[PDB]
């Protein structure tokens, strides 16, 4: 129930931001659901408090692998990804449509347009989440 | 049991939730329910969903509405049930059960179906009742309004 | 001359998204048109007239096989049928709006009745008013209504017939299967099925008793100069067009129902 470890998980970690078994409890079920973007994200933040720490250490470098190697088809690519809102709102926004429409066609508009943070972190979301590919 | 065929009263709100998970295959908890049912000249029974978000453009998810499964006699039927209710509703999401309904389905006959017709407008009255205590509740029912 | 490289390194594969891109946003609702006047409907009809027959072109062309009739055809029946579908379309909105006491020329006009039993209006009204009349006697429903429209636009032609009616022909017989179809899904049980097309088959075949008397109207004003009435170049084709066949019994009404 690798949602649920989530959930209080969560609450445990803003009680007590130091508890860094709440964020390695958190980090093992994200990296079980293939999550390996946020588990690796929760088991730096593990790192951070503790940068000795077993789990916090090696969760966080299978990820940093098994985040890319996962990949495989686009359909798991798309079926994760559009789980997430943030993702989903990135899509559902025609100004970013245009802007991703640019930027295939046109390797400068990704240049250009990701000097500015309002589009460049939604770019790196969609990268983040493995929807944009750089090659 | 399949948990419309459960008494509506003892059916807890985590025990809609992971069917609901289960039914949309949504990762995320339902906003809120209806359950039903109905007897006499008609008989049925129904769950209907209120999603927490409205649905995704993904076209891999377009191409399955309107999903309301159909079950008659308790005999899956099917995932696409037009006609069933209004397009306009087409974000709820849910289980009808009839009795009435004839199993010697095709889509013509229901499309003609008197009794199918009626099981609609139904349905929509009690999807507007949720709509309603959903509006008692000024929170949630901004939430709700905004998707 | 420089190794070659994989540069920039900022070469997007965006193609799972651009599958993903299919969704816009449609809207409805293309055109608009009122009268400008009450009394002197008496000429601002034929205004109004010319627009809802232009309308209904275009709404005739929408209905799935209309634009594949021989284009001197579709002409054809919008010239005879345009007097019947406006009788019809002042009386849904007089049937909603003024419990069919009055006619509704458009949504945002109503004549009432200071205005509505004057002779210049009334000779030809009375028989637009009769029409609205038995639609909220009948109790009508919208499909229905709509069914019975669209049954009056295919409804007069030539006594020699069409050049393409065949077409003609299937599409105008789909259309009373339509009308059946909206009145048995509403009033439940049997006789009152057959009542109720029957009873609503008797408006579409009386609408040619309301167009004889309507078209007189017309087209004694459009070749009286005494009359004062003017025309839209629209109307003005079609009268000039139909006068010497209706007049002359060289149209055919067509009926749904027998008496």
């Amino acid at each position: 129930e690798f949602q649920l470890a989530l959930k209080d998980c969560e609450e445990c970690i803003q009680l007590e931001p130091t508890f860094i078994k709440g964020y390695t409890r958190k980090a093992a079920a994200l990296e079980a659901m293939k999550d390996y973007t946020k588990a690796m994200d929760v088991y730096q933040k593990a790192l951070d408090l503790d940068s000795s720490c077993k789990e916090a250490a090696d969760g966080y470098q299978r990820c940093m692998m098994a985040q890319y190697n996962r990949h495989d088809s686009p359909e798991d690519v798309k079926r994760r990804a559009m789980a997430d809102p943030e993702v989903q709102q990135i899509m559902s926004d025609p100004a970013m449509r245009l802007i991703l429409e640019q930027m295939q066609k046109d390797p400068q508009a990704l240049s250009e347009h990701l000097k500015n943070p309002v589009i460049a972190q939604k770019i790196q979301k969609l990268m983040d989440v493995g929807l944009i590919a750089i090659r | 049991k399949p948990i419309w065929t459960r008494n509506p009263d003892d059916i807890t709100n985590e025990e809609y939730g992971e069917f609901y998970k289960s039914l949309t295959n949504d990762w995320e908890d339902h906003l809120a329910v209806k359950h039903f049912s109905v007897e006499g000249q008609l008989e049925f029974r129904a769950l209907l969903f209120v999603p927490r978000r409205a649905p995704f453009d993904l076209f891999e998810n377009r191409k399955k509405k309107n999903n309301i499964k159909l079950y008659v006699r308790r005999v899956f039927i099917m995932d696409n049930c037009e006609e069933l209710i209004p397009e306009y509703l087409n974000f709820i999401r849910g289980v009808v059960d009839s009795e009435d309904l004839p199993l010697n389905i095709s889509r013509e006959m229901l499309q003609q179906s008197k009794i199918l017709k009626v099981i609609r407008k139904n349905l929509v009255k009690k999807c507007l009742e949720l709509f309603t205590e959903l509006a008692e509740d000024k929170e949630n029912y901004k939430k709700f309004y905004e998707q | 001359s420089i190794v070659p490289a994989t540069l920039p390194q900022l070469t997007p594969t965006l193609v799972s998204l651009l599958e993903v891109i299919e969704p816009e946003v449609l809207y409805a609702g293309y055109d608009s048109s009122v009268p400008d006047s009450t009394w002197r409907i008496m000429t601002t009809l034929n205004m109004l007239g010319g627009r809802q027959v232009i309308a209904a072109v275009k709404w005739a062309k929408a209905i799935p096989g209309f634009r594949n009739l021989h284009l001197d055809d579709q002409m054809t029946l919008l010239q005879y049928s345009w007097m019947s579908l406006m009788a019809f379309a002042l009386g849904w909105r007089s049937y909603r709006q003024s419990s069919a006491n009055l006619l509704c020329f458009a949504p945002d006009l109503i004549i009432n009745e200071q205005r509505m039993t004057l002779p210049c209006m009334y000779d030809q009204c009375k028989h637009m008013l009769y029409v609205s009349s038995e639609l909220h006697r009948l109790q009508v429903s919208y499909e229905e209504y709509l069914c019975m429209k669209t049954l009056l636009l295919l409804s007069s032609v030539p006594k020699d017939g069409l050049k393409s009616q065949e077409l003609f022909d299937e599409i105008r017989m789909t259309y009373i299967k339509e009308l059946g179809k909206a009145i048995v899904k509403r009033e439940g049980n049997s006789s009152q099925n057959w009542q109720r097309f029957y009873q609503l088959t008797k408006l579409l075949d009386s609408m040619h008793e309301v167009v004889e008397n309507l078209l007189n109207y017309c087209f004694q004003t459009f070749l009286d100069k005494t009359m004062s009435i003017e025309f839209p170049e629209m109307l003005a084709e079609i009268i000039t067009n139909q006068i010497p066949k209706y007049s002359n019994g060289n149209i055919k009404k067509l009926l749904f129902h027998q008496k």
